[PDB]
């Protein structure tokens, strides 16, 4: 009692139920999308630019004036030096794709500025030093030594004054008052690490002091530092850190020094591709070369598993300075923050909210007051009120964090 | 997440232990209940019959005294011990004082012996959640219910068991300012919010009502029948 | 979109007829445009003469830096650097440093500027053809669909409301829950009806093996996003690229971190986003990167559960729809008797229903072929309760 | 699916959820049909048997 | 497949009609009996629609095809029952006994003698005995009989009442969907006569069903959307009597038989307007009838209600004519002071503050080309009673410091500002008017046409512009003064100004522009007779245009008001009467695609689109006939606005690609008038698809070609966020862009869109489709951007108060009788219910909910609850009527 189809029964389902558009209607959608396809490939449309320029200009310049740059001008690449030696060249020279050269000078140049690390055009058969050039001034450096003003205001992280106080006293106060150390017969603290929960205000707090300082301030990519090629990186930090130390009175802030760190001086350490490059060249830089600096440098990461206790060590970091959560005034403050910007009622009060906060950040409390937006949007609606903010609390932190089970209360009245 | 011990505060001050017994509730039959102008009315859900068993000794309903009754969710077992228990304190108090027990008494021999077995470890505190109705205090109907951190409490309207939060939302929009007299109307009431039960099969409702004078009324699956005709009857009048 | 009888009308057999006139027409005109002209052109000296200036086999090179004094440094492919003049015709503002350039084998001077373009594997993760149905196809999920079309229809298509109150929208949108709920169907519908560009990235797509090709691609694709539309970047299944960021020094698990890491620093970019919005989609939750899941970063998150006794309602009646229905069936029993199948579920039933009418031999389906669909799909995964236990 | 790479697998994660999206991802494939065979049944994924 | 054992079927029906001819001869018994027997089960074994297998129809043909191929012919003495039993018994497999030639043999069973009531064993059967054969014969057989044979035999004869008992029978069985399988069956069985096979279908559907119309009603309709001329001609008259005959729902004659009005017969409709004076029972639905009557879709109704019913009942033809025109007034003058508007807003200009600060300091445009622009902070702002004393003073100094052809333009925006205006609109002209100068004078007393217009009652038919125009014997006093009359009583069609105005085209005083707008004035008014007008235009034409090859002032203006004297109808006779009366040289008959497809207005003439094409296509045409194939590309614009976005979508598809995306002059000058004439709700595909081809301008062309498809890229009313993409070009514009050219321009974009707050519906399309046009006002303008030079000196004219069609915006309004109440109304997206589950939901965006007089928006059919009934049209239409009822507890 299973039975199949045998092929006269096929015809039976084959045939019944609109035996008139069935085939008719569906014929017609078959080979319009045949048709879609048909289109396709006669139209075809796609055209080049090669990125040439109007004649008016190139037309002399594509005289024997290209010539003139096809036969006479060369091709010559360029390296990096290890270093020399004395009287006599013998240099040594790593195209470091291809091998390591030792090398000679052609006859155009002077033996003087043939110095260590330099680029310098190397010949495609003999592989001399044919010119010397610049390190690529400055690209490496000064687009992230931005030397803007950023658009953070002092009133922006209230609430941490204290952790900015840290900050204010470990930063400003030698930049700018090296006097009162010759007064009482102190030297200032030079390393300071940032490490807690994210969305706290680091990179904040280091905007903030970043807009007030009136000085040289550089941000550092954490995978920046990372590269694709192996022995490039750590010659990136070599450059960083040297024309750093040029002018004066400059910060450099280090952020997600997670991909960099780990530690060194413990159990681990057994890495050692192109990760510990960047991260050997610059422990060598931090010290050695750093007694009694001006450029203050800070690292800040979410993670404290890669604190290194050889930077712990004293003279290249100091000071465990992390950040925490506000206690209620914190937080009321930064409510203020983020609607007064905003369409909102002129009778609502604060603090009720930051007793539903509890254990939140600022990330959070902006999201708070996003989300408060969105409900005043649901309805017609142009400025919030009291119960949008409510919601709001409880779309957000009754929601997902860490407290669930509302109903069942009736304990606690 | 320590979860391990019943005499242990949380970091942000909680009982867990306390707390996880609550969702062992939400895995019982739904029970509903309202109290009327004088007669009182409680309804159950009662789960199918497996085709080969008794079904007297299934007893979800069961009355303390001659004018208290009782229903409870979460699992059976410290269901007996309970209903056991406070049949003893309910005929022990009418031994130690003449009158008769109020409701509001016999509510607090439940919570607080559900309390003090809360403290001490090595004593799983009770799984049920109890409601507790009587119009026995000299007239007035009252209801009460049980909570497993041992906590009696006063409602006018109540529900208990598997998706209980859809039917007291249900409630809030039913049970009108209007008092329903009439206690037939009452009862329509009931069988109405047990129409929205997690299946309404029709045939799966046990009501239990007390006119504040009789005993125990334990209704038919005949006029059982005739109400829920007449539900279905006046709402295709509606449209 | 409008084939609205949906049955065997005669009304779609004009409307498709329509369709079929417009698109022959539009084969016809274009036909007769690349016939009806005649050019027979002749090059001018000047681009006939640079073409042979140039070599033939042209090679496609990389900038690196630029010394305006017609010779600067480029960049091949396997990374070889040199000091290579550049031709006095390459329209020299079009030069900046990341451009891709064309270069010749002698000299290997730079000959021409090339136009922004991209590597094929990015090319077919680009939507062409709008998938399936609108909103209509799905089930009654519109508590959650009215949050997504604030946070991606609304930006687009009437951002009025936002500067009445100075608020920014939503960046992120993760969409997360048991499977089998129609998280893949919530981004189908938007890349149904949308005005965006529509990027399709799933997953594991996103992982190569060449030391660097992981992190390229991520700033290629979003190179992409960013000089196309206000666009939306769909990335399914992100748990197979975030998870909690350990960093064991063997070299297998670094090109899934590097590649985790930079991702989610081009995510906050903030050079210039430019309206892309991303939208992202997982089973588990609990399993990420807490780095991820924080807002600043995203800011919404969404639960797609086992629905109800209710919409399931409207499940069963849009998978019923193109069948023919008997009318012994009660279709409420079996969202009556159970509590937790899914939308899957459902689809799953309907054609097994349809399978047994055909093998006891009809075509209208009665109420047991629905009886033995449930019975043959369900019983494979419900495993433990406590029966007796409770009441 | 196991969690990230302590005792982790991690990487036939990668391989298995290219085959959960490339026969139900963005696009309903035709005219190809899987015939997958195994014991041990309650342990293979929950995700590749709906 | 464990068969065999139980195939009882498969044996003895396998061995008794096999024994037929065994049992045929020598058993006169078995012949008949055993016949009886194999009928009845055979019959049996079909009628349960739950086994469609069927034992023996599948089964016996094996050897049955070949024994009734040799007992139906064979016999050759058939009996009067044994015929009966035959064919009753072997008629029923042969769609399944044949293959896809059966098409020619469903006859060789049937029509030997179809055996008396064959529904008799196929009643309660839906499709699977006959009635999918009974459609298969319509199909091809009677299709051949009835192309050139309708008149014919049995084929025609008997098949007229079989198909009125079949198509009875789709609504008998079980009353479903299979309603509208019988317009399938009476269209299919035909074609042409249609009306033969509806004329008994509406007789039948009179006396069918009174629930049962509806949904067929708009399956018609639905139908009617698009056809063949001829089928658009037939069934939308068979559509005509359904709500008059059977039902009496009957509110939908007036606008949903304006459909009906052009293609059929203008007396046809107007006998349906005597239908409207026959049906007057009792005010309500009469008032609604006649509220569309006047401002909606047609005016030059105020000549048949003063008849001898004048109390009330022949007295609503004034209010419908001016004293509701009036109402709307009272709408912005009460209801839209009250939502939003101040008398002036005047910050649009006040919004281009951000830019001074934007790279460095401003203050750097003194363009004087641009304070023609400054008009229109004052001009587009002050529609619908934006009355300014002293806020003209920028108009007021400027009009008296230099500019004559602004000199003109800013007193031509006076009648802007009092728009629908009787009352005293003239009043606000004098004191402006007595200047004494051309230019001042010509510009308001043609602004004076705006005022009244609309009005069509006696402002001054001959009055003040008549005696404006015998002023000439100079400029624009010559022009300007026939324009604005014209414009007044373009919605009437009277006969006696058209012939006061017809020596303006006799006079032959050859200013040009002048000529050129006195077929532009003539054509505003008439769309039918009077083909004395296309005698008079002509004469001129060959007088003039004949001795020149130049400029289109010739071509733009004069055969354009022939196609709007003879605009909408598919009927191609005006293709014979005009471009056979023009039959001349090349660059006059750039007039052959005028006349041609302005009766064309919109349809499905798909074969007329591809005459639009295939002719004047590309042909790389070195700078000779470049006008025809941008006028070609004209016409493809319209015929596309109305298939209700099924071509739509077509269009913009087609005119993307191959257009400016693989074209020339055709393309990159001209084609995005196209979309400034498709639609102008805006929506982001082609709202972002110009800005592709306009942030790149491509300057190398004479860039105001595509900086013309700037200005109406921004011809999308209701006003949106596009502000994004014109001010931002705008502050791209400044500098480059150059604002000696343009600067009048990109701000007349700027300020078009918020143009009132209110007030956008220009777009030919009331109820639901219907057109109103409308589209004489409209298409001027896009026939006049064709291109340049129009920009400084001609245009001017037109630039400005082009489209004066605006009709009003919302459907918020109550007018119960007091006109108090307001309502509950509920808008959302648009309908998409074709044929579903009855009853079928409206819309889908539930959200919004409003009370009263909110907007119109672009897919709103916004309905009401409460049970208030709604019950006026069931349409809607901006003026409902709204009784009251409450019947159901
Ligand atoms: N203490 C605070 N005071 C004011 N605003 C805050 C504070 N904490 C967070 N915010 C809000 O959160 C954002 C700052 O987050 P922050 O830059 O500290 O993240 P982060 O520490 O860089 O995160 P991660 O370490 O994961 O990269 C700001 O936009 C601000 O609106
Ligand atoms: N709510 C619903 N309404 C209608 N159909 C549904 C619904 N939910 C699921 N389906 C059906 O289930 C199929 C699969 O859904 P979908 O894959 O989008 O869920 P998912 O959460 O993405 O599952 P996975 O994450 O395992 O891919 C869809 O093709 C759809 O037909
Ligand atoms: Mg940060
Ligand atoms: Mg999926």
């Amino acid at each position: 009692p299973i039975r199949a189809l045998d092929e006269g029964d096929i015809a039976l389902l084959k045939t019944y139920g609109q035996s008139t558009y069935s085939r008719q209607i569906k014929q017609v959608e078959d080979d319009i999308q045949q048709l879609l396809k048909k289109i396709n490939e006669l139209t075809g449309i796609k055209e080049s630019d090669t990125g040439l320029a109007p004649p008016a200009l190139w037309d002399l310049a594509a005289d024997k004036q290209t010539l003139q740059s096809e036969q006479p001008l060369q091709v010559a690449r360029c390296t990096k030096i290890i270093n020399a030696d004395s009287e006599d060249p013998k240099y040594i020279i790593n195209v470091k794709q291809f091998a390591k050269f030792v090398v000679d000078l052609s006859d155009q140049v002077a033996p003087t500025d043939i110095e260590e690390g330099m680029r310098v055009g190397v010949d495609r058969n003999k592989y001399q030093i044919h010119i010397p050039l610049p390190p690529k001034i400055d690209p490496t450096v000064t687009m992230m030594q931005v030397e803007e003003k950023p658009d953070v205001t002092y009133s922006d992280v209230g609430g941490c004054k204290e952790q900015i106080e840290k900050l204010r006293e470990v930063v400003e106060t030698p930049l700018l008052h090296p006097e009162r150390f010759v007064n009482l017969g102190i030297e200032p603290p030079k390393g300071v690490l940032l490490f807690g929960p994210p969305g706290t205000g680091k990179t904040l707090c280091a905007r903030a002091v970043a807009n007030r300082t009136d000085a040289c301030f550089i941000r550092v990519i954490g995978s920046e530092l990372v590269q694709k090629y192996v022995g490039e990186g750590a010659r990136m930090v070599r450059e960083l850190f040297e024309m750093a130390r040029t002018k004066k009175a400059c910060l450099i802030f280090f952020d997600e020094i997670d991909a960099i760190g780990g530690a060194r001086f413990d159990d681990g350490a057994g890495g050692d591709n192109e990760v510990q490059r960047t991260m050997l060249e610059l422990i060598n830089q931090l010290d050695g070369f750093d007694p009694r600096g001006n450029i203050k440098v800070l690292m800040a990461t979410n993670r404290p598993d890669t604190l290194d206790p050889a930077l712990m060590r004293p003279g290249r970091l100091d000071r465990k300075i992390e950040f925490s959560l506000p206690d209620l005034e914190g937080r009321t403050h930064i409510f203020k923050i983020h609607a007064r910007s905003m369409s909102v009622e002129r009778d609502i009060r604060f603090e009720l909210l930051a007793r539903l906060c509890p254990n939140s950040t600022g990330a959070e409390i902006r999201s708070v007051c996003t989300e408060a937006g969105m409900f005043a949007i649901r309805a017609r609606r142009k400025i919030a009120t009291e119960k949008d903010f409510l919601e709001a609390v409880n779309k957000v932190i009754k929601s997902y964090a860490k407290f669930s089970a509302t109903p069942r209360y009736m304990t606690y009245n | 997440s320590y979860d391990r011990a019943i005499t242990v505060f949380s970091p942000d001050g909680h009982l867990f232990q306390v707390e996880y017994a609550q969702e062992a509730v939400k895995k019982g039959s739904t029970a509903v209940g309202v109290r009327g102008r004088d007669i009182v009315v409680l309804g159950v859900e009662k789960k199918s019959v497996a085709k080969l068993q008794d079904e007297r000794t299934v007893r979800k309903i069961c009355a303390l005294d001659d004018n208290v009754c009782m229903a409870f969710a979460g699992l059976t077992a410290d269901a007996r011990i309970v209903i056991n228990r406070a049949r003893v304190e309910c005929q022990s108090h009418r031994l130690t004082v003449e009158d008769p027990v109020t409701v509001e008494y016999i509510t607090r021999y439940i919570a607080s012996l559900k309390q003090r077995y809360t403290q001490s470890n090595g004593r799983r505190p009770f799984g049920i959640s109890a409601l507790i109705v009587g119009f026995d205090f000299d007239g007035t109907p009252r209801l009460y219910q049980t909570d497993p951190s041992g906590t009696y409490h006063a409602w006018k309207a109540n529900a208990i068991g598997r998706g209980a939060k859809s039917v007291r939302e249900f409630l809030e929009k039913n049970y009108t300012d209007e008092a329903i007299e009439t206690d037939d109307l009452t009862i329509k009431l009931v069988i109405k919010a047990l129409l929205e039960v997690v299946q309404s099969g029709g045939k799966n409702i046990e009501l239990a009502v007390m006119r504040r004078d009789q005993s125990l009324k334990i209704l038919n699956p005949e006029e059982i029948e005739k109400y829920v005709a007449e539900i279905e009857k006046e709402k295709e009048e509606n449209e | 979109p409008l084939v609205t009888p949906h049955t065997q009308c005669r009304l779609k057999l004009l409307k498709l007829e329509r369709i079929k006139d417009y698109l022959l027409m539009e084969e016809e005109f274009i036909r007769n445009q690349e016939q009806m002209k005649p050019l027979e052109e002749k090059q001018e000296e000047e681009r006939s003469k640079v073409d042979d200036l140039r070599g033939t086999p042209m090679s496609v090179g990389t900038l690196e830096e630029i010394i305006d004094d017609n010779h600067a440094i480029v960049s091949t492919s396997v990374g070889s650097e040199h000091y290579v003049s550049i031709l006095s015709f390459v329209d020299k503002d079009l030069l900046e440093p990341g451009c891709s350039v064309l270069l010749n084998h002698k000299v290997h001077a730079v000959i021409g500027v090339l136009m922004d373009d991209t590597d094929p594997l990015v090319t077919v993760m680009k939507v062409e053809k709008a998938p399936q149905e609108t909103y209509a196809d799905i089930g009654g999920l519109d508590n959650q669909i009215q949050e997504i079309k604030e946070s991606v229809e609304l930006p687009l298509t009437h951002p009025e409301y936002y500067e009445e109150m100075g608020i920014k929208p939503p960046k992120g949108v993760i969409l997360y829950g048991p499977p089998g709920t129609g998280k893949t169907l919530l981004a189908k519908a938007v890349a149904n009806q949308t005005s965006a560009t529509f990027l399709r990235v799933v997953g594991s797509e996103l992982i190569q093996k060449y030391l660097g090709d992981g992190p390229k691609l991520v700033r290629e694709l979003f190179r992409v996003a960013e000089e196309h539309a206000p666009s939306i970047v769909f990335i399914d299944e992100i748990d197979a690229i975030g998870t909690k960021r350990y960093d064991s020094n063997s070299g297998g698990e670094r090109e899934i971190q590097r590649t985790m890491l930079e991702l989610l620093n081009q995510l906050d970019g903030f050079d210039s986003r430019g309206d892309v919005k991303v939208i992202m989609a997982t089973n588990r939750i609990e399993t990420l990167d807490p780095a991820l899941i924080r807002p600043g970063r995203i800011d919404r998150k969404i639960e797609f559960p086992l629905p109800d006794e209710k919409t399931k309602k409207r499940i069963f009646q849009i998978h019923t729809s193109r069948m023919t229905l008997a009318d012994d069936v009660t279709l409420d029993d079996l969202i009556m008797a159970k509590d937790d199948l899914s939308g899957a579920d459902i689809k799953a039933i309907c054609t097994e229903a349809g399978l047994m009418a055909l093998r006891e031999r009809r075509m209208k389906v009665t109420n047991e072929d629905f009886k033995k669909s449930k019975e043959n799909v369900l019983y494979k995964k419900q495993e433990g309760t406590p029966e007796g236990l409770y009441l | 699916r196991l969690e990230g790479g302590s005792g982790g697998d991690s990487e036939v994660q990668r391989t298995m959820l290219e085959l959960l999206n490339q026969l139900d991802g963005f696009e309903a494939t035709k005219n190809i049909k899987v015939i997958m065979a195994t014991n041990r049944i309650d342990i293979l994924d929950s995700a590749l048997l709906r | 497949m464990e068969e065999g054992g139980r195939d009882k079927a498969p044996v003895q029906p396998q061995q008794s009609p096999a024994a037929a001819p065994g049992g045929t001869d020598e058993k006169p018994s078995g012949k008949e009996r055993r016949d009886a027997g194999d009928k009845d089960k055979e019959q049996e074994l079909s009628e349960e629609d739950k086994q469609l297998q069927d034992e023996l129809e599948m089964l016996v043909e094996r050897l049955g095809e070949k024994d009734t191929s040799l007992y139906r012919p064979a016999l050759e003495e058939l009996r009067r029952q044994i015929r009966s039993s035959t064919t009753s018994m072997t008629s029923v497999p042969k769609p399944l006994k044949f293959l896809r030639p059966h098409y020619g043999k469903l006859k060789e069973i049937y029509e030997n003698m179809a055996p008396g009531e064959n529904k008799r064993f196929a009643a309660d059967i839906i499709s699977v005995l006959a009635m999918t054969m009974s459609g298969e014969r319509e199909c091809l057989k009677y299709r051949l009989v009835g192309s050139q044979e309708e008149l014919a035999s049995w084929g025609h004869e008997y098949v007229r009442h079989l198909a009125g008992e079949v198509a009875k029978e789709w609504q008998e069985l079980d009353d479903a969907e299979k309603v509208q399988r019988e317009p399938l069956l009476t269209l299919v069985k035909e074609i042409v006569p249609y009306n033969m096979a509806h004329n008994a279908e509406h007789e039948a559907c009179d006396l069918l069903m009174e629930i049962e119309q509806v949904d067929m009603l708009e399956k018609d309709i639905d139908e009617n959307a698009y056809a063949k001329v001829c089928l658009y001609l037939t069934s939308c008259v068979n559509y005509v009597p359904e709500p008059e005959n059977s039902a009496l729902l009957r509110c939908a004659l007036g606008v949903f038989r304006k459909f009906s009005r052009f293609p059929e017969a203008l007396r046809l409709a107007l006998m349906l307007n005597d239908m409207e004076l026959v049906e007057d029972i009792f005010t309500s639905c009469k008032d609604v009838v006649v509220q569309k009557q006047m401002a909606f879709m047609l005016g030059r109704h105020g000549v048949f209600l003063e008849l001898s019913e004048d109390v009330e009942e022949y007295e609503d033809l004034t209010e419908i004519m001016s004293n509701v025109q009036l109402n709307s007034n009272f709408l912005a003058l009460a209801r839209e002071l009250d939502i939003m508007e101040p008398k002036v807003p005047d910050d649009i200009y006040k919004t281009h503050l951000e830019n001074n600060r934007f790279g460095g300091s401003g203050s750097q445009v003194d363009s004087a080309r641009m304070n023609l622009a400054s008009s229109f902070v004052n001009g587009f702002v002050n529609a619908a009673f934006g009355q300014d004393k002293l806020l003209t003073d920028d108009g007021n100094k400027w009009l008296y410091k230099n500019k004559d052809h602004g000199m003109l333009s800013a007193a031509a925006s006076l009648g802007m500002i009092l728009l629908w205006d009787v009352d005293g609109g003239l009043t606000q002209i004098d004191k402006y008017l007595y200047s004494s100068e051309d230019y001042i004078k010509s510009g308001a007393l043609l602004a004076c046409g705006i005022v009244n217009s609309g009005v069509r009652n006696e402002c001054d038919p001959a009055l003040a512009l008549l005696s404006d125009y015998v002023l000439h014997n100079s400029n624009t006093m010559r022009l300007g003064s026939i324009f604005g009359l014209g414009l007044a009583y373009a919605g009437s069609n009277r006969e006696d100004v058209l012939t006061l105005l017809l020596p303006v085209m006799g006079d032959s005083k050859s200013s040009m522009e002048v000529a050129g707008v006195t077929a532009l004035a003539c054509g505003m008014i008439a769309v039918g007779s009077c083909n004395g007008d296309v005698t008079s235009t002509i004469l001129q034409t060959i007088m003039e245009k004949s001795e020149t090859e130049l400029k289109d002032t010739y071509a733009r203006w004069l055969p354009l008001g022939l196609g709007l004297n003879h605009l909408g109808k598919g009927e191609a006779i005006e293709a014979i009467l005009a471009a056979l009366e023009v039959v001349s040289e090349p660059f006059r008959s750039f007039a052959n695609t005028l006349v041609d497809v302005c009766a064309y207005a919109g349809s499905g003439n798909v074969l007329k689109v591809q005459q639009l094409l295939h002719i004047c296509s590309e042909h790389f045409d070195s700078k000779e006939k470049e006008e025809d194939k941008d006028k070609k590309e004209k016409k493809d614009k319209d015929k596309k606005e109305a298939p209700a976005d099924m071509g739509a979508h077509q269009g913009v598809a087609v005119l993307g690609i191959a257009l400016i995306a693989m074209g020339e002059e055709i393309g990159a000058e001209m084609a995005l008038r196209t979309f400034g004439h498709l639609l102008r709700y805006g929506e982001p595909t082609l709202r972002r698809a110009v800005p592709l081809a306009l942030a790149l301008i491509s300057v190398s062309n004479p860039r105001l070609n595509i900086l013309d498809t700037l200005s109406k890229f921004s011809h999308d009313a209701d006003p949106e966020v596009s502000y994004n993409s014109i001010f931002a070009m705008g502050m791209v514009g400044s500098g480059t862009n150059n604002a000696r050219l343009a600067a009048m321009l990109r701000q007349l974009a700027q300020y078009h869109a918020k143009d009132p707050n209110n007030l956008f519906m220009v777009r030919l399309a009331q109820g639901l489709t219907h057109l109103g046009k409308g589209t004489l006002t409209l298409c001027p303008y896009h026939s006049d951007r064709q291109l340049m030079s129009q920009v400084a000196v001609a245009g001017l004219l037109t630039v400005l108060v082009s489209f004066l069609d605006v009709r009003n915006i919302i459907l918020g309004k109550s007018h119960y009788v007091l006109y108090g109440l307001v309502a509950a109304m509920q808008p959302r997206m648009l309908v998409t219910f074709d044929e579903e589950l009855r009853p079928l939901p409206v819309s889908v965006r539930v959200g919004q909910a409003v009370d009263v007089v909110g907007q119109a928006g672009k897919p709103k059919t916004i309905t009401g609850f409460q049970t208030h009934t709604t019950p006026v049209l069931l349409a809607h239409g901006e003026r409902a009527e709204l009784a009251t009822e409450e019947f159901l507890p």
